């Protein structure tokens, strides 16, 4: 898999270029951010657990059918799964974030879950509201705007890093689609 | 065919009328009457081969010449007992016929118009039949309207045999 | 329980010689020579890395495991080192989908292929509560391991003959190719991602290509589709003297 | 034979309660009624949920709104009809 | 070619009259369905050399008797010729889900090819074989979309009930 | 049984039921500004008076289901074939849901007297028995259409 | 000729008046439920082949008096010319299903083909078996009840159409009777 | 004892190789932030009778049932008890601020918490009632500095995730 640097790096590779100074701008500045990122990252995952309770909770908010008998998710065995599947997304965001690059979404989570979704009668629409949700809820701790749960930071600007995870968020909404 | 329903049909057209409520009624009879029918056809059909197997063992053990006296109308040979057998399952599918049909339409239309011809030509006794009828009778196993029902097709091929 | 074409189509299993030098008076077991032991890990690497085409670069860093594995004898021991290493790792999980990683272990340390969705859920769990070498140590210290290989062969695909279900027996022929055949074809995707969610079976070409030699493979295949209708209510009907009866 | 005879016609109850505290002030009536669609209030809350929408920054992310091409109008040489065109030409947004 | 515009044009000029509303209206549907139709076509050809080689060793696999000596199969010559052909027909298949007929299938592949197969001795069955094994290897999702399948396996029939 | 407690239910619906409605569709944008967005189909003037007339018309019924006390003419006149009717058209169903549940909360509020935005005044005594009841009768219109 | 929208005028034309408000719920069902009629007539003439021959296959193995010497269908040019005349009739019923009314079906196929089996000297009652197997192949290709094919449908309910194509095989076999 | 050193090492392990720098800017990672993460060190060495108590207390005041007959809190030394069964977990947050990752945690007070939770009977949300209380008892320029408070939240909000 690859990160931000090991990203540059096959892409002069496909050139065969060194990589000069010219190619140090994006990186460097990527080092600038680092404390940001990182101040993000432990954000989010501090609530890893009440993200995903929340997530597949809205989900059946509004579709109240998933409840019902027949429902992709009736009995607690199929909740155990659903509930265990908003941790492996979140999970799989998480070290993109981390990363700086998608290069793990992919291959590691995303590669071939639409077909395995599709076998298992997994409903789509839904499990992209659950994705959605959580989306919504990673700006919201990024930014430091959700209405309870005061986290101390550094004062400055993430949004760079809202966009970054919203864009994650979004290509893993777009694999199972 | 005769049904109760064709009969109706037949009665109100004779008089060129339309379905008076007396051909409603000779309906409605067959309709509450069905219900034990359907029962002796499917009870029929579960124990066909059993019965066949031992309609044709009854008729050889009623009358044992059949199967020593030399000749194509005996069932001395294998092909003898094979269309015996042959014929004894004919028998009972139009009893089932007449059994889900609700009359004697489909063995009036099968077997019995013409069938003395046949036993004539071809020498074969009615008796033999009637025996194999009367061991279907006796062996069918059925209680109730279901067995008053299946014996009063049975009985009227053997009034017909006979 | 026959084996049609185990030992006559196919070549017999290797490993130690037998298992009675581990009872250990004055040795562990007969010295079967270092010349005979160079070619049971060449056989082990052709096994649970699958002709993964590993330099000696690659090859300086399995020196420890390998190392052990000629001084004491059992097998078992030396996959449980080979599997936790980063060349497995590296390989099969790095760039891999979840059940792709799971089935592939299925392949190496089995030799055989997952039997059900339920399976799949267990070793799902088992990963999830805190590690992958939970996976691992699930699979080698099983009884389905000690009951097939034990500790003195290499793990190979064995043809049973007598399978819990046929599915297994289709899903074993998919993961095990021909030779010349690797495991980083798809990238990712595993092959039996689909067929086990939903229960259907896999294409009759890809098995019959994994077959053995002199095995009638592809043949009597009617011109149209393969997979069966499920909807489908076929009349059948015997032979009774008196006509055809159908049973419902 | 399936269709709901009403589904098509938007027509509802309308129910009217009049109480002036004395018994004989007290009477229910409920009468069937189309609900008719207004025009003009509707254009407010658009509006307002427009620029709410245009002001909310984590909406501006969330929800990625798609472009729409403009109509088809041709274009004449000349930049002052062509970027500032009599429709829109001087207008500019009051902020109270 | 046998196609849409075609057929309506062809009925005009006969009739010897202007097109009509009709004619529009076929013209219509068209535009619906090549919405499906060219991304199946394109899928087809971005991947075309697997499928041919996919196809081809179906053949073999369900007739082994033709590299027996005596046959049509018997040096590499053949097998080449053999993967040509199929890859013919599959060019003819892809043809057609752009020009939205048989038209291509019907005179470049269907119109004398029994004479041909007969004369050289070609057995049919065989080249039957590879467009069925190709038709029953196909999942909307997973190799096209819904409609492309469809659009798909239409063509691949009418392949295989022409040689047939 | 007792009217007084049910008529008054219904009467503290009735009145305030035009910024019930206004409110529950402006919230329901207010969730997903993607509907007002041009290719959504409340983008149009058109339509967004088309989706207050339906959400209207749901209030509507059940304020009358509320009255008659029971359902069945609920699912009758409105509910009779509504979901298929809004696939057909296209109709983002998880919205509509969202904008019920809305007008749900409004409603059970209204009838407990806990609205923190208005007042009425009533008796004294308690209408649970009658916010569960409308709440089942929510439940309906929002599993109907799905 | 006539289709489903021809009937209308027909039937309108004898009466002298204008056609809306009452006559136009049946075409807009029609129009309405167009694509599984699409669906069925595509499902019929991609199983042609097969569908011929098994039906006169099957006909011969019923009564194997045909391929007796001297049978109606004894030598190669009788058989081939009962394969013929079996789907030039599936070939017919395929036009009367597409346009939705049987009017191409009596006009072209069917009117005199009574009496010219007779002058034939072709037995007029195999030919119904022939067709009876055809109708038998035809609802199980339409509902998706075919045991030795499976095709791809949108999930739902025509059995209309299968009603309406056994309502065209059964008349195309009274025609014969 | 999951640690910034025990990570690097055990893969070079696995891989069979050297240490190599890559391997050392981890634990040049440790020697910038062992400074901040270790001033917290006394904060809960010297201040830890102090915070259990004003932790047990909250627990109990929160859930006030769970001294009825028959619940975990019944009698007397059980709610001695109690508030060692917290002193415990003070003390592993202490560890782990000073092994650098969640080693001490997770294999001491975590692994296997399960199932002495249920089988006694023991409530889990009054443990993570009691965490949360000492989560944001805490002011950090008061008590801290900045960053200490971090990692300190860090490591407490991770058994608060594990437990719930
Ligand atoms: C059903 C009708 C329905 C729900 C069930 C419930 C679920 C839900 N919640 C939100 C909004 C938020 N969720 C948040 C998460 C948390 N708050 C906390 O304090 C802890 C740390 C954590 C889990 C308990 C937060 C902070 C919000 C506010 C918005 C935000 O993102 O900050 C939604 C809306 C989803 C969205 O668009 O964000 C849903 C569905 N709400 C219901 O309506
Ligand atoms: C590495 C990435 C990765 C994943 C994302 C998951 C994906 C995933 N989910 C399930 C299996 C499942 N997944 C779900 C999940 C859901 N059903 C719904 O309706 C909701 C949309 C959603 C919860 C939000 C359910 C309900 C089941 C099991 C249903 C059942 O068969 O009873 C399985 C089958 C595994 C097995 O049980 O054998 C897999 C692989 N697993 C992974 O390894
Ligand atoms: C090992 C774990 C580890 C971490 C958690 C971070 C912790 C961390 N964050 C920042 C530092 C910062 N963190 C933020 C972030 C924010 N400020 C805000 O007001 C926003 C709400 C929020 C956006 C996400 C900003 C703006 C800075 C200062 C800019 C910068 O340092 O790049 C710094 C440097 C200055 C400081 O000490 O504050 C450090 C060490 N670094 C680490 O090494
Ligand atoms: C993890 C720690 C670790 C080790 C230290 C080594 C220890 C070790 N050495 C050998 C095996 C051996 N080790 C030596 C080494 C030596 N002989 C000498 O006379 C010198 C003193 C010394 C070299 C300096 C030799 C010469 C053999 C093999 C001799 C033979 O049998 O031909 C074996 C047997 C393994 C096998 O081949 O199956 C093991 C386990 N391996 C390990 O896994
Ligand atoms: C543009 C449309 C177009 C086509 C569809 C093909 C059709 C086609 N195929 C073949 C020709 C062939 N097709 C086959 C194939 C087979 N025989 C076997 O043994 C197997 C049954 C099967 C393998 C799949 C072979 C072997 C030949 C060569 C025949 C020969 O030269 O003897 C020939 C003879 C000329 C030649 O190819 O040398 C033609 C015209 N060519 C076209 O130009
Ligand atoms: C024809 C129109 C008509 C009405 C609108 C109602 C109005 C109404 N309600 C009550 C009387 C009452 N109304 C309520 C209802 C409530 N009290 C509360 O605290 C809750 C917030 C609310 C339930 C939703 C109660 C509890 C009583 C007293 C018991 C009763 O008489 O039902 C009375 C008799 C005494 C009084 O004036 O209060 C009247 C006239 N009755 C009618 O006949
Ligand atoms: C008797 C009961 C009864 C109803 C329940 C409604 C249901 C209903 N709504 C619409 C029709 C519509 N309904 C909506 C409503 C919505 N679309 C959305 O995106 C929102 C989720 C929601 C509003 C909140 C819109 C926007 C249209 C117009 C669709 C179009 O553009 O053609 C139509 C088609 C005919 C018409 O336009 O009126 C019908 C039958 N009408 C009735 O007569
Ligand atoms: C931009 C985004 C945006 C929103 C999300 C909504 C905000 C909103 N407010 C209410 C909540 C409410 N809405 C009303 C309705 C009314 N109050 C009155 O006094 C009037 C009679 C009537 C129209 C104004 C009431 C009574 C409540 C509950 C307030 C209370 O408890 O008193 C609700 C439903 C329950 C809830 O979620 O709180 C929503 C979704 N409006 C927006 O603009
Ligand atoms: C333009 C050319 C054209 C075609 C090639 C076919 C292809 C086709 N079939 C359907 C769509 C459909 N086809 C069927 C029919 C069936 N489904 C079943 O499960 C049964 C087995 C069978 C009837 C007995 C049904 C039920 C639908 C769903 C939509 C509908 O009911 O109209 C649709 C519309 C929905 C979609 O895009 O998927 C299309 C385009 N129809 C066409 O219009
Ligand atoms: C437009 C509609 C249309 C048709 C339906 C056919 C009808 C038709 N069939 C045949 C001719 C025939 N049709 C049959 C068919 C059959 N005989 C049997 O025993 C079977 C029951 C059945 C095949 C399933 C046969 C065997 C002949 C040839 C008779 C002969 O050669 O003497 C002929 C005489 C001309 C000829 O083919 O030589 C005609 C007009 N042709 C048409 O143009
Ligand atoms: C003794 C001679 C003899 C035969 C030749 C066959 C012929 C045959 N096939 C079917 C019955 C059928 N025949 C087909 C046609 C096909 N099925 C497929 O899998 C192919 C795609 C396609 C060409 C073979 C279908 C689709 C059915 C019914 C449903 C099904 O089988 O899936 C029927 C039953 C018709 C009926 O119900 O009346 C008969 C008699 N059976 C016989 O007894
Ligand atoms: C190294 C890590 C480590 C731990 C965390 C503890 C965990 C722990 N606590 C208790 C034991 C107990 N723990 C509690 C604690 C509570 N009761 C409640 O209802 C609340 C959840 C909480 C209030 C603070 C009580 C009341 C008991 C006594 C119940 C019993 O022993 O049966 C026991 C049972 C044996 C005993 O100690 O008597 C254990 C193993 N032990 C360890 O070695
Ligand atoms: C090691 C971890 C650790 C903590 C989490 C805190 C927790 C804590 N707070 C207080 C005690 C106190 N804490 C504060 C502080 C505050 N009260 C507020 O309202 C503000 C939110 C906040 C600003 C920082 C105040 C004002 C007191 C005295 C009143 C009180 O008991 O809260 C005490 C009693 C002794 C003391 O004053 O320190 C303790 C242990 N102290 C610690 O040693
Ligand atoms: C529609 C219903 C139907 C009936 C009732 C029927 C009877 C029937 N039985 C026949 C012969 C026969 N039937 C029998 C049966 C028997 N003979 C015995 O000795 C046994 C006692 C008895 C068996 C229980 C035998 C042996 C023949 C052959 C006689 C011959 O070929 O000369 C024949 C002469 C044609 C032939 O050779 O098959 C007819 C028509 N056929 C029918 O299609």
């Amino acid at each position: 898999m690859l990160d931000a640097f090991s990203r540059v790096v096959v892409n002069s590779d496909a050139k065969a270029a060194y990589v000069g100074g010219s190619d140090l701008q994006a990186l460097k500045s990527f080092i600038a951010d680092g404390n940001k990122r990182l101040d993000a990252v432990n954000s989010i995952v501090s609530n890893a657990s009440c993200m995903v309770s929340d997530a597949v909770s809205g989900m059946i908010c509004e579709n109240p059918g998933l409840i019902s008998p027949g429902g992709n998710c009736y009995t607690n065995r199929r909740m155990a799964a659903c509930l265990r599947d908003g941790e492996i997304i979140l999970r799989y965001v998480s070290y993109a974030l981390l990363a700086g690059d998608a290069s793990v979404l992919e291959d590691r989570c995303l590669n071939g879950l639409k077909e395995t979704y599709i076998a298992l009668g997994v409903p789509t629409n839904s499990s992209i509201r659950a994705v959605s949700i959580m989306k919504a809820q990673a700006v919201a701790f990024i930014t430091n705007t959700a209405t309870e749960r005061k986290m101390s930071f550094a004062a400055g600007d993430c949004t760079s890093l809202a966009s970054e995870v919203a864009s994650y968020f979004d290509r893993v909404g777009a694999a199972i689609s | 065919m005769k049904t109760p329903i064709t009969e109706a049909i037949a009665t109100a057209d004779n008089q060129g009328r339309f379905l008076s409520n007396t051909e409603l009624q000779a309906v409605n009879g067959r309709y509450q009457r069905a219900t034990a029918s359907l029962t002796a056809a499917k009870a029929l059909t579960g124990s066909a081969q059993r019965l066949i197997t031992g309609a044709a063992q009854a008729v050889y053990n009623k009358f044992p010449y059949t199967t020593q006296m030399p000749g194509p109308a005996y069932a001395s040979s294998a092909i003898g007992k094979a269309k015996c057998a042959r014929d004894i399952g004919y028998y009972l599918r139009m009893v089932t016929y007449c059994l889900v049909v609700g009359g004697t339409g489909p063995m009036d239309e099968y077997l019995v118009a013409g069938l003395e011809e046949i036993n004539r030509s071809f020498d074969l006794s009615p008796s033999w039949y009637i025996e194999a009828l009367q061991y279907i009778k006796n062996s069918h196993g059925l209680s109730g309207q279901v067995a008053n029902e299946a014996n009063a097709y049975i009985d009227y091929a053997i009034n017909t045999l006979s | 329980a026959f084996s049609s074409i185990q030992n006559v189509l196919t070549d017999a299993p290797l490993g130690t010689p037998s298992a009675m030098g581990f009872l250990d008076e004055r040795t562990e077991k007969p010295l079967m020579g270092p010349s005979e032991m160079d070619e049971l890990v060449y056989a082990v690497y052709k096994q649970v890395f699958g002709n993964a085409h590993i330099m000696e670069s690659e090859r300086a860093e399995l020196r420890d495991a390998e190392s052990l594995f000629r001084y004491l004898r059992d097998v078992r021991e030396f996959v449980r080192a080979l599997a936790k290493s980063n060349a497995y790792t590296s390989r099969f999980l790095q760039g891999n989908q979840q059940y792709r990683f799971f089935e592939l272990n299925f392949k190496h340390l089995l030799g055989r292929g997952p039997r059900s969705l339920e399976e799949m859920a267990s070793h799902s769990a088992l990963y999830a509560e805190g590690g992958f070498e939970a996976v691992i140590d699930a699979i080698l210290d099983s009884d389905e391991y000690a009951q097939e290989f034990g500790s003195t062969v290499v793990p190979y695909c064995r043809f049973k003959g007598e399978y819990p279900t046929n599915e297994e027996f289709n899903r074993m022929l998919v993961l095990k190719g021909a030779n010349s055949t690797s495991d980083k074809a798809g990238k990712g995707r595993s092959k039996l991602c689909y067929s086990i969610a939903a229960g259907c079976s896999q294409n009759w070409l890809s098995m019959s290509k994994a077959l053995p030699f002199g095995t009638e493979k592809g043949t009597g295949f009617n011109l149209i589709s393969s997979s069966r209708n499920p909807a489908a209510r076929p009349r059948i009907g015997t032979k009774i003297p008196g006509g055809v009866v159908f049973s419902s | 034979a399936k269709k709901n005879q009403y589904m098509g016609t938007s027509v509802a109850p309308e129910i009217v309660l009049t109480d002036k505290g004395s018994d004989m002030s007290r009477k229910v009536k409920t009468e069937d009624k189309k609900v008719a669609a207004d025009q003009a209030a509707a254009m407010g809350i658009l509006a307002n949920m427009s620029l709410y929408a245009s002001l909310n920054p984590v909406k501006r992310m969330t929800y990625k709104a798609k472009e729409q091409a403009p109509a088809y109008v041709k274009k004449t040489g000349n930049p002052v009809e062509d970027f500032y065109p009599s429709s829109w030409r001087n207008m500019a947004p009051v902020i109270s | 070619m046998k196609s849409v515009i075609t057929t309506v044009v062809s009925a005009a000029d006969a009739a010897g009259r202007f097109p009509s509303n009709s004619d529009l209206e076929s013209i219509q549907g068209n535009i619906q369905r090549s919405a499906a139709r060219l991304e199946a076509a394109e899928k087809l050809a971005g991947n075309h050399e697997a499928v041919v080689k996919e196809a081809g060793d179906a053949c073999f696999a369900k007739y082994a008797y033709l590299k027996n000596p005596g046959e049509a199969g018997e040096n590499q010559e053949k097998i080449n010729k053999c993967y040509r052909d199929v890859d013919h027909y599959m060019r003819l298949v892809n043809y057609c889900l752009v020009v939205g007929g048989t038209g291509p299938l019907d005179e470049w592949g269907i119109a004398g090819a029994r004479e041909v197969y007969r004369t050289l001795n070609l057995p049919t069955s065989a080249y039957v074989a590879s467009i069925a094994y190709t038709r029953d290897r196909l999942c909307v999702p997973r190799d096209m979309s819904a409609q492309a399948g469809v659009e798909f396996s239409a063509y691949l029939d009418y392949l295989i009930n022409a040689l047939s």
